[PDB]
RNA sequence: UGCUGUUGCUGUUAAAGGGUUCGUAGUUGAACUGUGGGCU
RNA sequence: CAUGGGAUAACAAAGGAGCUUUUUAAAGGUUGGAGAUUAUGGAGCUGUGCGACAAAUGCUUUCCCAUCUCGGUGUGGGGUUUA
């Protein structure tokens, strides 16, 4: 069948559930959209994960694609991530990238020659920057409390608050279950004089 | 002698870049012939 | 210019302390510069402290409660046996019954009396009490 | 110019942002971005006044928050970049006229202390281009 | 000077000829598009070139400085008279 | 005898900063690739 | 001299455009032992086709040559894609 072009091709066998089913979707898309359907035709995903965040009711897609794809969906990411949740009600879709890193060497000479876009502090930067794609970072801070922990908190803007905020319990338990890291958000208004907004 | 080993390297190397290339481009278009062939 | 980032740190902790401000600024930041406040820290001589990334070296902000008498570097950062943990005792500390001195193992950043039960040597990083 | 050979203390210069994203309202592809900086150096501009030109007319505030790379970075893969470096190329330049000025002017010794300066400066700036090896061994400065 | 800049341009990128020779002939075709002369030239020798330049309508520019100056602008290490430059690439002169 | 000072001296007026710069050996030299996670 | 540890450092190198993997098929270029002669094949060498899977950066590319309202979402309203 067509559809399952839209698959890598490992997974053109014996898809899953969930596989084809975002597979009919985007096949459909690529004929319809005005604006996906000159983007689509070039495009395959590798695999879909499900993942229920605790003390919730929407559940949480999550779409893996190749690494070559990166500019050719970040171009479609807002017209593609919000077709997709209307084909399937209280669900919320991501996509991210699939990415390697390489451990971190022993000895001082190979540790020059890392690639440093496969370290796992830039990974796990782009990650994050994957799930909030229409928003940015605009400010990041580490807390050290006295019982020994850290905490992380990265800053919004304030400006598209609406948009974003339902959906930040569901981005950093997501977070969370792909890196094992913490996280937690919070918003700013005039970011250039490092403004913190309260509700 | 050493000039001319180096030269001989360039050549292989560049040689084995186009080929992989020219079948990198032969491949895929079979896929676009199914595509067509649905 | 500046030599040793963790000297200029430290000496700026003590002078607040000294005037008895409650929080202060540090800059720039490094890694090692952390883990030193994080050895203080557990001990209970600074209270909270926060990091802020600015796509540089970053800065520091720390809080200050009035526990801390003085903190200061070791430079050069000589050798330290085993043995000569009473050495550095009896020439910088006030007495025997309190303050640490700071050091840099290949088990990590220490110190002298966690370093002495796990039996390892290294180099002298600071003090404080 | 403040520090090295001297005693200004001055600290004018730019600082570049913390968000390094373009803004949505610049619609210019990366491939024409490209385009329009190895147009420039054929016109003669140098990396500098290349990206002065793009800022204050067309937008573009860093060439390499669009593109991924640097000015001179893409006119090396070009084949267009500059046969010295620009910063020893424009000290060189200083001294020439400097030294045209006092063969006529043997009493400026003002003018002459200042040479001396320049001179060594461009000494250090050649070693350093040497060891990473954007000069040939063997370059040398003649007066 | 202005006039410097671009001869490094078309030094680099297009073509030119240098002496009095070389550049009448090009002045008896039709390749000349700019001939430049030193003010140290003899007088008898500029008058002569400046007739072939009426004679053609190409374009003459008087230099500030000696066959020495024209010389080391070009980047060579001998001194010139007369420049004629038949070719221009990326300059506007 | 901390009056030879690495630990540990002094240099405004008690003895002692070179008239000012440039500069080679030498000594000294900014940040970064790293929070493992789940169970009772 | 041997060996365990890798936090702080030192030496050397570089200056970043000197920068796919696999599967089939075809083409050529030990004989009783010891001493000579030859041939059939392995393995690797190139150049043809074939099957299968990747790719850290889009070949249903780029380039100029031309010729002619509904749905899902959060609290009756808001914001998203689309019409
Ligand atoms: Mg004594
Ligand atoms: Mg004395
Ligand atoms: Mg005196
Ligand atoms: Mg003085
Ligand atoms: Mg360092």
């Amino acid at each position: 069948q067509p559809h399952l072009r839209k698959l890598r091709k490992l997974k053109r066998g014996k898809p899953s559930d969930l596989e084809e089913s975002v597979a009919k979707a985007l096949f459909e898309l690529e004929a319809s959209h005005k604006t996906l359907r000159q983007e689509l035709p070039r495009f395959h995903v590798n695999t879909v994960r499900e993942v229920k965040v605790p003390r919730s009711k929407k559940t949480v897609l999550v779409v893996f694609y190749p690494l070559r794809f990166l500019m050719l969906v970040r171009k479609v990411q807002r017209a593609l991530t919000s077709e997709l949740e209307k084909r399937h009600p209280g669900c919320l879709v991501m996509l991210v990238a699939q990415r390697q890193i390489t451990k971190r060497p022993t000895d001082v000479y190979k540790l020059q020659k890392v690639q440093r876009s496969k370290t796992s502090t830039a990974v796990f930067e782009n990650i994050l920057n994957d799930m909030i794609y229409p928003s940015d970072v605009v400010g990041r801070r580490w807390r050290c409390r006295t019982d020994g922990s850290k905490l992380m908190k990265v800053f919004l803007d304030a400006r598209d608050r609406k948009r974003i905020e339902s959906r930040l319990r569901a981005v950093a338990y997501v977070y969370k279950q792909l890196t094992h890291r913490r996280v937690s958000f919070g918003f700013m208004w005039n970011p250039k004089l490092q403004q913190v907004s309260t509700r | 002698q050493l000039a001319e080993q180096l030269a001989a390297k360039h050549l292989r190397d560049e040689q084995n870049r186009n080929k992989a290339r020219k079948q990198e481009l032969k491949k895929r278009e079979k896929e676009r012939e199914r595509a067509r062939r649905d | 210019t500046m030599m040793s980032v963790l000297a200029n740190a430290l000496r700026t902790i003590a002078s607040a302390e000294r005037r008895g401000k409650r929080q202060v600024l540090i800059r720039p930041s490094s890694k090692v510069v952390v883990k030193f406040l994080q050895v203080m820290q557990k001990h209970g001589y600074i209270g909270e402290f926060e990091i802020i990334d600015d796509h540089r070296a970053g800065k520091i902000v720390v809080n200050l409660n009035g526990r801390l008498n003085k903190c200061g570097a070791i430079c050069p950062r000589f050798d330290c046996a085993t043995t000569d943990y009473e050495k550095w005792m009896k020439n910088i500390l006030p007495s025997r019954q309190f303050g640490f001195v700071v050091l840099t193992t290949s088990l990590g950043i220490m110190d002298h009396e966690e370093a002495r039960s796990r039996n390892t040597g290294g180099k002298v990083l600071g003090f404080f009490y | 110019m403040v520090r090295m050979h001297g005693n200004g203390r001055g600290k004018a210069s730019s600082a570049l942002p913390y968000r390094r994203t373009p803004p949505a309202w610049l619609k210019i592809a990366s491939r024409n971005v490209v385009k329009m900086v190895c147009k420039s150096s054929r016109k003669g501009m140098m990396p500098s006044q290349i990206g002065m030109e793009l800022r204050d007319s067309m937008g573009i505030a860093q060439v390499k928050n669009v593109t991924g790379r640097k000015i001179l970075r893409i006119l090396k893969h070009n084949g267009l970049a500059p046969e010295i470096p620009e910063d020893l190329y424009f000290l060189v330049k200083r001294a020439t006229q400097m030294r045209k000025h006092l063969e006529r002017h043997t009493t400026d010794r003002d003018t002459k202390y200042r040479l001396i300066l320049v001179e060594s400066r461009i000494h250090r700036l050649a070693r350093y281009y040497k060891r990473v090896k954007q000069l040939p061994p063997t370059w040398k400065y003649e007066s | 000077d202005t006039i410097n800049a671009k001869l490094q341009l078309v030094m680099k990128s297009g073509k030119y000829v240098l002496g009095t020779q070389q550049a009448l002939t090009t002045l008896r075709q039709g390749r000349s598009k700019l001939v430049v002369i030193a003010n140290n030239c003899p007088p008898i020798r500029r008058a002569e070139v400046e007739y072939y330049c009426t004679l053609s309508k190409t374009p003459i520019h008087h230099y500030s400085g000696n066959n020495l100056d024209l010389g080391t602008a070009c980047g060579k290490h001998f001194r010139t008279c007369v420049l004629s430059v038949t070719n221009v690439g990326d300059s506007d002169i």
